[PDB]
């Protein structure tokens, strides 16, 4: 599809069997969720945004569906105020920035 | 509310 | 044009009559840019992210001119790790978001 961005680009994902809304977010390196359940290993890792740095737990190799697009990769959990769909996941979709 | 969301790997 | 995401999107803009890279970020909802001098009235903002709030400077109708499209919007300036073009400007370019 094309998204406009008149409104913030919301979209349903699907992880750990639940669906969640999240943001297509081109400034974001990484993929980042608020607090939920995993499984497997994880290693802590700090990211950084606009206000400071957050501390999150970093999950490998998980899959994840975005948009009917079933990918698989690195998710990281902590207190992003939004769930955040970075350029990790939105390549792998084949998302491309337009005009 | 918050409305920048950049994010950083360091 | 067309931007893949395997890197940073990041462009030239030149604001002021000065250039500078600037990162194209769908999970902004506003432009924000790096401590500068701009002209006019201003008044302050709190926006927040990832991380928390920073205080920042509004300057409105100031042009700017993204990729080799000019354009004329809000532009606010303060303590951001890094030069954002957001939502409010991205929209005046025709920028989309495709896959």
């Amino acid at each position: 599809p094309q998204i406009t961005l008149w409104k913030r680009p919301l979209v349903t994902i699907r992880i750990g069997g639940q669906l969640k809304e999240a943001l297509l977010n081109t400034g974001a390196d990484d993929t980042v969720l608020e607090e939920m359940n995993l499984p497997g290993k994880w290693k802590p890792k700090m990211i950084g945004g606009v206000g400071g740095f957050i501390k999150v737990r970093q999950y490998d190799q998980i899959p994840i569906e975005i948009c009917g697009h079933k990918v698989i990769g690195t998710v990281l959990v902590g207190p992003t105020p939004v769930n955040i769909i970075g350029r990790n996941l939105l390549t792998q979709i084949g998302c491309t920035l337009n005009f | 509310r918050p409305g920048n969301f950049l994010q950083s790997r360091p």
